[PDB]
């Protein structure tokens, strides 16, 4: 009963990782956060009634290719691809991290999020319907979220837990 | 330690090599072993999880398996590199707590023979104002870790104020030894002579010093 | 890349409590991890002595287990250990380590910090005496020459030794220490330089005793009559 979901949040440099993850477990705003630190957390959570238990791989940068770290990535059973809104390269950056999302996996069918941070910025490079004809061709929902204001932070991760159920349970 | 490892292993380069890991129902039977291997002066570094598994930079020569109440450590291509300690742990149930292995030091056979580098020193003109003389004879990068040093004072052996330490492997799997000759400045200054005197392996490296002689 | 580094008293004297400290960089304390604490008596084999997690909860090795406290300082990113009624049983090199991945287990110890030796005995802490090793027309080897540093009577170890600050790393051999009957030790450092550099560059050993907060910067000068 006491239940698993192991999320992994990635993205392009800047976009909100660690502020998106630090959110939903320490519920506060973290300014200024080391960009080379990655570490797993662990939240207790309840889901649509359901106790769970959350480990999240908040990635950082310098992507390598050794076995292990896929070995580590498939851990995950649900990716957050992040971007920021006012970042037109982190969307272009989409497609590259969900190739090598289901390369590791070897699936073409792997539960993912798109998840557009920074939405309380007056200033925006990427416009919504941009990342909605996106979310469609892969099949997987789109939360706009800000770290900043916690606007739809839960939301985001409880849905790719949500998209994680329907997966198991097909 | 409450689990139990041979304290040495031997081979000689190329062959392959096995170091067990005697566990019981508590730790090793219930639980996962894993290895780890620490080079002289630094931190164990992790060498196989969960019984077999490898990390990173742990070449395919280095397997791990477990069988009941033990575990084993094999490595076959073997190298001059591979001379270390190595560790089994794993979790204890019945003492709810990690534990170790002895340690096993391997050593890999059949390296050269190297003669020691022998430098001697006399003592500073700055330590014999404070009323002090120490000689220092410094003696690195031979093989097989072992070596007599004897003193003179001119012809004749003098073991009184003669500490020397044990050989210790360097960074290069050679050894380095260093012995002192504690004296009164009266005592440096009333002999002609004093030499530093290193025997290795049936050969012998004598170094020696003088008051007068001063470059 | 998490790093770890184990700072606390060199000497502690027994009924004395032992207080380390771990200071981490490059990773949350609040890492689904845990923080355990292993020590290594020289020359023997380690030894496990406790376990925290962010949330306060620790294990502690049984037969240390009435003597030993283990603290997680959130604020300053950083863990603690406390060893009471020390006995020179307790002589040892402790690390900081972390492990118990919770997301990938990979063993109780995926990442150590560097050790620093505690020891427990019942004499005084001692700087060293630092003295130069003049290189001599004697003690040349042609275009290369050996000087160095004796570094004596200082307890207790350990004495670590750079040169000229850092830039001089090619060519240094700092020795194991001996261990005088009286119980204080003594160590030498060399260095090779090119002998036609004898009159021109200047040679200083930066020895550094962290037991008695003393650092020597010694110039080591051609021999003269
Ligand atoms: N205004 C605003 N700034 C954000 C938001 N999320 C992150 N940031 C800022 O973006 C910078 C980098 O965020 P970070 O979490 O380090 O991204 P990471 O490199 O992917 O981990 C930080 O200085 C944050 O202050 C957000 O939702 N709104
Ligand atoms: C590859 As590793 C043992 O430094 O996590
Ligand atoms: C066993 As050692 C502690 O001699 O490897
Ligand atoms: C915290 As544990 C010793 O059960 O990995
Ligand atoms: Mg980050």
């Amino acid at each position: 009963g006491m239940t698993e979901y192991k999320l992994v949040v990635v993205g392009a440099c800047g976009v909100g990782k660690s502020a998106l993850t630090i959110q939903l477990i320490q519920n506060h705003f973290v300014d200024e956060y080391d960009p080379t630190i990655e570490d797993s957390y662990r939240k207790q959570v309840v889901i649509d009634g359901e106790t769970s238990l959350l480990d999240i791989l908040d990635t950082a940068g310098q992507e390598e290719y050794s076995a292990m770290r896929d070995q580590y990535m498939r851990t995950g059973e649900g990716f957050l691809l992040v971007f920021a809104i006012n970042n037109t390269k982190s969307f272009e950056d989409i497609h590259h991290y969900r190739e090598q999302i289901k390369r590791v996996k070897d699936s073409e069918d792997v539960p993912m999020v798109l998840v557009g941070n920074k939405s309380d910025l007056p200033s925006r490079t990427v416009d919504t319907k941009q990342a909605q004809d996106l979310a469609r061709s892969y099949g997987i929902p789109f939360i706009e979220t800000s770290a900043k204001t916690r606007q739809g932070v839960d939301d985001a991760f409880y849905t790719l837990v949500r998209e994680i159920r329907k997966h198991k349970e097909k | 330690s409450v689990l139990t490892q041979p304290p040495s292993a031997s081979g000689t380069p190329g062959q392959r090599v096995t170091i067990s890991c005697s566990g019981s129902s508590s730790n090793i039977g219930s639980n996962y072993v894993y290895w780890y291997q620490q080079l002289p002066g630094t931190a164990p570094k992790l060498l196989i999880y969960r019984n077999n598994q490898r990390p990173s930079g742990v070449p395919d020569r280095f397997s791990g398996s477990k069988s009941g109440t033990s575990a084993s450590l094999a490595i076959s291509g073997l190298r001059s590199e591979d001379e270390a300690d190595y560790y089994c742990a794993a979790w204890d149930e019945r003492l709810s707590g990690w534990v170790f292995g002895g340690g096993t030091k391997l050593t890999v056979l059949g390296q050269p023979k190297a003669a020691p580098s022998v430098t001697l020193f006399p003592p500073s003109s700055e330590e014999l104002q404070a009323n002090k003389a120490t000689l220092v004879c410094l003696i690195s990068d031979f093989y097989p870790g072992a070596v007599t040093v004897a003193w003179k004072a001119d012809s004749s052996p003098v073991k009184a104020g003669v500490e020397t330490t044990t050989p210790s492997k360097q960074s290069n799997n050679k050894y380095a030894a260093s012995s002192y000759l504690s004296l009164t400045p009266e005592q440096w200054k009333s002999h002609r002579s004093y030499s530093c005197q290193v025997t290795h392996e049936g050969s012998t490296v004598e170094k020696t010093v003088a008051p007068t002689e001063c470059s | 890349e998490v790093q770890l580094q184990e700072s606390g008293p060199g000497l502690v004297k027994p009924p004395g409590t032992l207080s380390l400290t771990c200071a981490v960089s490059g990773g949350s304390i609040s890492s689904s991890n845990w923080w355990s604490w292993v020590r290594q008596p020289p020359g023997k084999g380690l030894e496990w002595i406790g376990e925290i997690y962010h949330s306060g909860s620790t294990n502690y090795n049984p037969s240390l287990k009435s003597r030993v406290t283990i603290s997680v300082d959130k604020s300053k990113n950083q863990f603690s250990l406390k060893l009471s009624s020390v006995t020179a049983a307790d002589t040892a090199v402790y690390y900081c380590a972390r492990g118990s991945s919770s997301w990938y287990d990979l063993g109780p110890f995926d990442y150590w910090g560097q050790g620093t030796l505690v020891t427990v005995s019942s004499a005084s802490t001692k700087g060293p005496s630092v003295f130069p090793l003049a290189p001599s027309s004697k003690s040349t080897s042609g275009g290369t020459a050996a000087l160095g540093c004796l570094v004596k009577d200082y307890f207790p170890e350990p004495v670590t030794v750079s040169w000229n600050s850092g830039a001089l790393t090619s060519g240094v051999h700092t020795f194991p220490a001996v261990l005088q009957s009286s119980g204080l030790y003594s160590l030498s450092s060399v260095v090779t330089v090119p002998s036609s550099s004898l009159g021109t560059q200047t040679y200083i050993c930066n020895v550094n005793h962290k037991p008695s907060n003393t650092k020597v910067d010694k110039k080591v000068e051609p021999k003269s009559c």
